[PDB]
């Protein structure tokens, strides 16, 4: 898409600088994930936007937000399994008429009975370009989409080897990169921006909404962390 | 009562993990964990804007916070030093208003 370079990574010491708390976005990935298996959304609030009868902790709909109306289109009405990143400060979800719920981005598959073998991904991992170690993330979905992928990675990563901490992270920038059978590839900077002060989730959490799917067999996963 | 605090009264000591609980009633977005000294009255340490928000306030160093859900607000020392003594108040706001819980204290030994 093509690959960053060092110097185009968010910093952890550049968020912590600007009086960031880097535990904002640890919680989004140490925290469960929204789920939902064959559901269909009961209303919109705006066109681009669904709001599912799901249950979250103590929430009891979810509304996910896509990229753009067609998409949205494109689940609307249908059974669909949901599985995503819930933010709930800056979520706007206003009530069938009284504001704040539990929002997402994305998150949508289309469900499907024929669906059923877990498969394994192992998710390459390298540190200053020197060091790697692999562990394995599994999905039931034949299409999944990278929004579970990303979250099942991040959540190992962060309990396991302190990808974020509540003030910043064993390590100093890194990217998450996906490679499809087709041999193209695109990846997300892990970093909060520095002027993402204080923390606004769906500021970061947006690059779901495109609401990207794939094949969970053939699909190859690489990070990439630097220490500072 | 608006806010509630537990516990009320802690005696720690050095390297102790200690968490301090702040509950609210009122359905707030906002909640803030301040401590009281004499000579500077209160200083905020940490505040939230919403469930999984946390944000600095002017002293936060050596402490943590979480935010679980709309009403829980947590301090959470990881490792008690004796510059934490002190009585913490914690307070929900929604614009305009602010209410406080009752403070704990705690000593570390």
């Amino acid at each position: 898409q093509p690959d960053p370079k060092l110097d185009e990574l968010n910093k952890v010491s550049d968020y912590k600088s600007n009086k960031g708390t880097m535990g904002n976005v640890m919680n989004l990935y140490m925290s469960p994930p929204v789920e939902g298996r064959g559901v269909i959304n009961s209303r919109q609030f705006l066109s681009h936007d669904l709001i599912f009868p799901i249950e979250y902790k103590s929430y009891n709909e979810v509304k996910t937000e896509l990229e753009n109306t067609e998409l949205a289109n494109n689940y609307k009405g249908k059974k669909v399994d949901i599985f995503g990143v819930p933010y709930f400060y800056t979520c706007i979800i206003p009530k069938s008429e009284n504001f704040g719920g539990c929002c997402m981005y994305g998150g949508l598959t289309f469900n499907s009975s024929e669906n059923e073998r877990d498969k394994l991904i192992t998710v390459q991992v390298t540190i200053d370009n020197r060091q790697s170690l692999g562990f394995t993330i599994t999905t039931n979905k034949n299409m999944v989409t990278i929004q579970e992928l990303d979250y099942k990675a991040r959540h190992w990563l962060t309990k396991e080897k302190k990808l974020y901490e509540f003030d910043g992270s064993a390590f100093e920038s890194g990217y998450i990169k996906f490679t499809e059978k087709n041999n193209t590839s695109f990846w997300f900077d892990l970093f909060p921006k520095k002027e993402l002060v204080p923390f606004v989730p769906y500021k970061f959490l947006n690059i779901y909404g495109d609401n990207k799917v794939v094949d969970s067999k053939s699909i190859k996963m690489e990070v990439f962390l630097n220490t500072h | 009562a608006a806010v509630t605090q537990s516990p009320r009264n802690k005696v720690a000591v050095t390297g102790e993990k200690v968490t301090l609980s702040c509950q609210q009633t009122n359905n707030h977005n906002n909640m803030y964990w301040y401590r009281q000294d004499t000579g500077h009255g209160l200083r905020l340490i940490h505040y939230s804007y919403g469930a999984g928000s946390t944000e600095k306030g002017d002293i936060p160093d050596g402490y943590k916070a979480s935010r679980p859900s709309q009403e829980q607000f947590s301090l959470i020392l990881e490792s008690a030093t004796p510059s934490q003594t002190s009585v913490y108040f914690c307070a929900s706001g929604g614009g305009g208003t602010l209410y406080f819980g009752a403070g704990t204290r705690l000593s570390v030994l």
